[PDB]
């Protein structure tokens, strides 16, 4: 990720 | 000792066990999932058949239920797969495949009937009289919680009108740059309402997430008639709380548990993977507001459609050709 983002869980990148 | 059986924790599946219990107790979904013609599918790669086995095993097995063949079916066998997706993405993966499998059969259009809603998002110019309406569908709503005290305050922030003034004027095309107002309005709400609360945020500054453990309240009964455009009497948007998906921990530690009142009677249980236990209604609702343990997803069901969504599912609802095929598979495991 490279921007302010929201999630419902602890989402990580790939 | 609870009447309900849990799911095995076979590694790191996070929210999956919580989501499977939510969909399994969506009884109209469960009975419709049993109806899918899957006699000729491949057990290694058929996720509609894979979801049927988990649902049949959740209904019959006295021992904790395995999900290894289900995780393999939609390609999330890597232990990092569930951390690299949100809970709404997984639900869309399951619902897309059962709805595509239901195409052309007697239980076609189930998924849109339970989970689909109609949404409009507009842009209205202030000076000139130009408006760009945009109708689109949803199967789940993402609510903002930072600063917002309860679900009421997150729904008003979702519909609030944004001012497109300054160097942010709307490109109206032939009308040129124009001050405008953008917003979203709800047309219909689905009988089964999936609501994900944004309890997590990635800031780009530090390369890590951040958890909102701020207090956020949700009611047992949620009247949403105020936010509906063109409200109709004799069918208010009054919803009843069914599931509350809970994540406890910080930016690193985290455990995913779900609380559910199966029959819709307010009798709550905690589903901690393989351990299912009765719990107080306060532990399932008010203890999960936060302020750390708190909820990240909420499932509501319309009171009018409550009875048919949570209709009792008996063994006769499961087709015998399906039954014989699953009990086949069980015999070859031993």
């Amino acid at each position: 990720f490279f921007r302010i983002r929201y999630f419902a869980t602890n989402v990580r990148c790939k | 000792h609870t009447g309900y059986v849990g799911l095995k924790n076979q590694g790191a599946t996070c929210y999956m066990n919580s989501l499977l219990q939510t969909l399994f107790f969506t009884n109209q979904l469960r009975k419709a999932v049993y109806m899918m013609p899957t006699e000729g599918d491949d057990s290694s790669k058929s996720v509609p058949l894979a979801l049927q086995r988990v649902f049949y095993e959740l209904q019959h097995s006295d021992k904790p239920v395995g999900t290894k063949k289900l995780t393999k079916s939609f390609g999330w066998e890597t232990l990092d797969s569930f951390m690299q997706h949100d809970v709404q993405e997984l639900c869309r993966v399951l619902l897309d495949n059962v709805e595509n499998k239901m195409k052309g059969t007697c239980v076609e259009g189930t998924i849109p009937k339970l989970f689909r809603g109609k949404m409009v998002s507009y842009i209205q110019c202030k000076e000139v009289d130009y408006r760009s309406d945009r109708r689109e569908d949803y199967y789940d709503i993402q609510l903002s919680i930072k600063g917002k005290k309860n679900i009421f305050e997150s729904f008003v922030d979702y519909v609030a009108v944004e001012q497109l003034d300054g160097d942010n004027k709307y490109d109206a095309g032939e009308h040129g740059l124009q001050e405008a107002e953008k917003g979203v309005k709800f047309l219909t709400l689905p009988p089964v309402l999936h609501l994900q609360l944004m309890r997590f945020m990635y800031d780009p500054q530090t390369d890590q997430n951040i958890k909102i453990n701020d207090r956020f309240e949700f009611p047992e009964q949620l009247p949403l008639d105020e936010f509906l455009q063109k409200t109709d009497p004799k069918d208010p948007a009054n919803y009843i709380l069914h599931a509350v998906l809970v994540h406890s921990g910080d930016n690193h530690g985290g455990h995913y548990v779900v609380y559910l009142n199966p029959k819709g009677d307010g009798k709550w249980c905690k589903f901690d993977d393989d351990v299912v236990s009765r719990c107080t209604k306060e532990e399932a609702i008010e203890h999960n507001y936060g302020g750390c343990t708190n909820a990240y997803m909420l499932v509501y069901i319309r009171e009018s459609k409550l009875s048919e969504v949570l209709q009792a599912v008996t063994d006769h609802d499961i087709p015998q050709q399906l039954v014989e095929r699953l009990q086949e598979e069980k015999r070859i495991e031993a």
